[PDB]
């Protein structure tokens, strides 16, 4: 393929998450007995809105949701000195 | 792998090995060969030699050039070579001998 | 000059008084033989990566 | 010349006077910006050594530098490629458009992809993918190869699709929970609501709206076509390294030649070792020079690209009230586009147009009792007086459910006696 | 999982590994050690093994600085991002999308991290779908009257006004509409009634 030759993995015709990217659209994953395959990836659920110049959706019901997402502040507070570094 | 990440459980992902060369078997030589040898006994033992501020001149080409006959000759007192090993002038062309 | 690669044929003529040839990383890409006097293409055979 | 800063005007500001629109605009504006670069990666055998064995064998006493570097390009490629999917990647579910194109008016065809063409993009992708103009055996023959992206122009294009279909058919809602259909005029009423106009001004005029911005998308379309300069420095920068990096090569370094054949051809190695070991440190000093200014670009991408990916949550998955951030003015809705290297949104704003100068007061007095509007400006025609919306002028008589009392009259400075109608 | 977290620490102490083991290379030296540098040579010929170690741990030394500062750049916007998320998702509610979660943000929670810090966002998801025929305006008798905050829906026999997140059915009154225009002027208009109590 286009990221390069690939050997140990089996081409399927079917699409699914991305596990262990490989490049050009390519990632790898074990589960297919059970060997390494490879595929093109997916992107989400294929479907259309059913749109019209007259129709709504409004929600009646909903799902309060907590989520969480991490971010790092700070790290470790390292010094170097050189007289016991590069010398001694 | 585990040789490249210095680790023995190795986690799932991309890693980076060494690439995929191809080992030459055999070696092509191009020089052009020459039937004349180079002049060695007359410039090394002449009847007669000039002064250092009148120095002679002498050019060498279109020849093979060899070392092997000054070593049976005479016994030389220094045999210097700066900039190239004297062990490779038969490895490489020579270009614009003088003397 | 010693060099590794793979000397395959050319069709861009040298001059009669150039042997030599060169490029943009200063390797030897194109050569003249001595005594067949035909120019040939060096190509590495070390293009890939693991 | 001594450089002038623009147009030099004076606002004729009294204590009783306001600006209100009468006519409006609707233009939308561009913004380019990078998401990601060219993933290189550098192996210091080839580059330094080559195909050389004393000098792999002196390689080994700098092998956690090289270590290092592959490290730095590793590094640097699966963050260019979640940069790349950071951005291009808000929704996890691909929607389309549907067949019909009745919009409202409005039309979107030069934005949405193209079955007809080969490739799946909109015509103004294609010729904003044709303006960037991206040798290449020759420097991988040294041991520069270049990695592909994780994300095909395929892929990237149908994330913009996605989100495209999103945008006309949800707007905002597909953004935040699940996709709720809503017609376009009352999705772009919405998004004037969510300024302050009203929906009937839309409802009264939507023809022209649609023909404000399918005219304003037609000049976009010859502007870009007639830059993306933007995009363009970047690929600059990293070429103009790549190609740094390959000069970086015949520089004899204070040793007898470049060439570590040439080298061995002449040289016996008690007398060559230090002349090969100055172009060690030579060409490690260049190669770390490289990795220096590709992780400070690497940083630059990386703000951009997180921008980039705020300005796409901002805008295009909702309307926001963030002041010159998703264009230049009131902002109703972006769409994003594909870009080679990078994004580019389309930022509809709306800019109001023409003014005229009004006679106002902050409150009125109908019977002892200061009424102040709720939501809009009192404005006179000279004789009589007016409520109308900050946007538009919309002549409404002062009726008593438009304006809330508050106290007495003689505690505010400017204010009249007019009849409140109090039907 | 925490990877957050995880990856700066095992940066961090990588390449504080790395720096051990830039100690152990010669450079081009004898040895590694200025212990046994100076206890196989004297000082007037040890001075190119002791400066070619010094500019090795130098070079390595002034790497380390750099990846370093580059990290602490990293971290410093990452941070500044933390500062600005805490200020405006903890404190305050913010309207601005996919910034505070994914949905309509309600509030947000800290939580004290290793070297960083862990949001709780509390999210408004909408969930379940009913299908409506809709208009943005309805005509009584010549007046056209839009809505103030909601959107008109219909269950397929009244016309019923409802906000667009959460679906209540009111009667559609003139107190929660407003009167602008005469009825041709919007191309998608319906005729309904307002009951006026």
């Amino acid at each position: 393929t286009r990221a390069g030759c690939l050997i140990g993995a089996e081409h399927v015709n079917n699409s699914y998450e991305c596990d262990i990217p490989i490049g050009a659209g390519i990632c790898a994953s074990y589960q297919t007995s059970q060997s390494i395959i490879a595929y093109t990836m997916s992107l989400g659920a294929e479907n259309s809105v059913a749109y019209s110049n007259n129709s709504i959706a409004i929600p009646t019901n909903f799902t309060i949701s907590v989520t969480t997402e991490i971010l790092p502040v700070s790290m470790t507070k390292t010094s170097v000195d050189c007289t016991m570094y590069i010398c001694g | 792998t585990k040789c490249t990440l210095k680790s023995f459980t190795v986690e799932k992902g991309i890693y980076q090995t060494s690439n995929f060369r191809v080992q030459p078997t055999e070696s092509i030589v191009r020089f052009p060969n020459i039937t004349n040898l180079c002049p060695f006994g007359e410039v090394f033992n002449a009847t007669r030699f000039a002064s250092v501020y009148a120095w002679n001149r002498k050019r060498i080409s279109n020849c093979v050039a060899d070392y092997s006959v000054l070593y049976n000759s005479a016994s030389f007192s220094t045999f210097k070579c700066y900039g190239v090993s004297p062990t490779k002038l038969n490895d490489l062309c020579f270009t614009n001998v003088y003397a | 000059l010693t060099g590794t690669g793979v000397l395959t044929e050319s069709n861009k003529k040298f001059l009669p008084f150039q042997q030599f040839g060169r490029d943009i990383a200063d390797t030897t890409d194109a050569v003249r033989d001595p005594q067949t006097l035909e120019i040939l293409d060096i190509t590495p055979c070390s293009f890939g990566g693991v | 010349y001594t450089m002038s800063l623009g147009a030099e005007n004076s606002v004729a500001y009294s204590n009783n006077s306001i600006a209100i629109p009468t006519n409006f605009t609707i233009s939308v504006t561009t913004e380019i910006l990078p998401v990601s670069m060219t993933k290189t990666s550098v192996d210091c055998t080839m580059y330094i050594c080559g195909d050389s064995t004393e000098c792999s064998n002196l390689l080994l006493q700098y092998g956690s530098f090289c270590t290092q570097l592959n490290r730095a390009l590793t590094g640097i490629a699966v963050e260019q490629d979640k940069n790349t999917q950071e951005v291009f990647a808000q929704v996890k579910q691909i929607y389309k458009t549907p067949p019909i194109k009745d919009f409202g008016g409005f039309n979107f065809s030069q934005i949405l992809p193209d079955p007809s063409k080969p490739s799946k993009r909109s015509p103004i992708e294609d010729l904003l993918f044709n303006k960037v103009t991206l040798l290449i055996c020759a420097q991988k023959f040294n041991g520069l190869t270049v990695l592909p992206p994780l994300l095909t122009d395929e892929m990237i294009a149908q994330y913009t699709s996605a989100l495209l279909a999103g945008t006309i058919t949800s707007g905002w809602t597909f953004g935040a929970g699940p996709a709720l259909q809503i017609p376009f005029p009352m999705q772009m009423a919405y998004r004037f609501n969510g300024i302050g106009v009203t929906q009937n001004v839309l409802y009264e005029n939507q023809k022209l709206i649609a023909n404000q911005f399918n005219s304003a998308i037609g000049k976009i379309q010859d502007s870009l076509s007639s830059a993306l300069g933007k995009l363009q420095d970047v690929v600059n920068q990293n070429a103009q390294a790549l190609n740094t990096l390959v000069k970086q090569l015949s520089s004899n370094f204070g040793a007898i030649s470049s060439v570590l054949n040439d080298i061995l051809s002449r040289l016996d190695p008690p007398e060559a070792e230090v002349q090969i070991d100055r172009l060690i440190t030579g060409r490690l000093q260049s190669l770390q020079t490289y990795v220096t200014q590709q992780l400070i670009r690497a940083a630059e991408i990386r703000a951009s690209a997180n921008l980039a990916a705020t300005k796409m949550s901002e805008c295009v998955l909702g309307q926001s009230k963030r002041v010159d951030f998703c264009g230049k003015g009131y902002h109703l809705m972006s769409f994003p586009q594909s870009a080679p290297h990078g994004v580019v949104f389309l930022h509809v704003t709306y800019v109001p147009a023409q003014e005229k100068n009004f006679t106002t007061a902050p409150a009125i007095c109908h019977d002892g009792k200061a009424h102040f509007p709720r939501e809009g400006v009192f404005v006179s025609n000279g004789t009589h007086w007016f409520v109308t919306q900050r946007n538009f002028y919309e002549p409404q008589i002062i009726t008593t459910d438009n304006t809330f009392v508050s106290g007495n009259c003689d505690v505010v400075i400017g204010i009249v006696n007019n009849t409140v109608y109090d039907p």
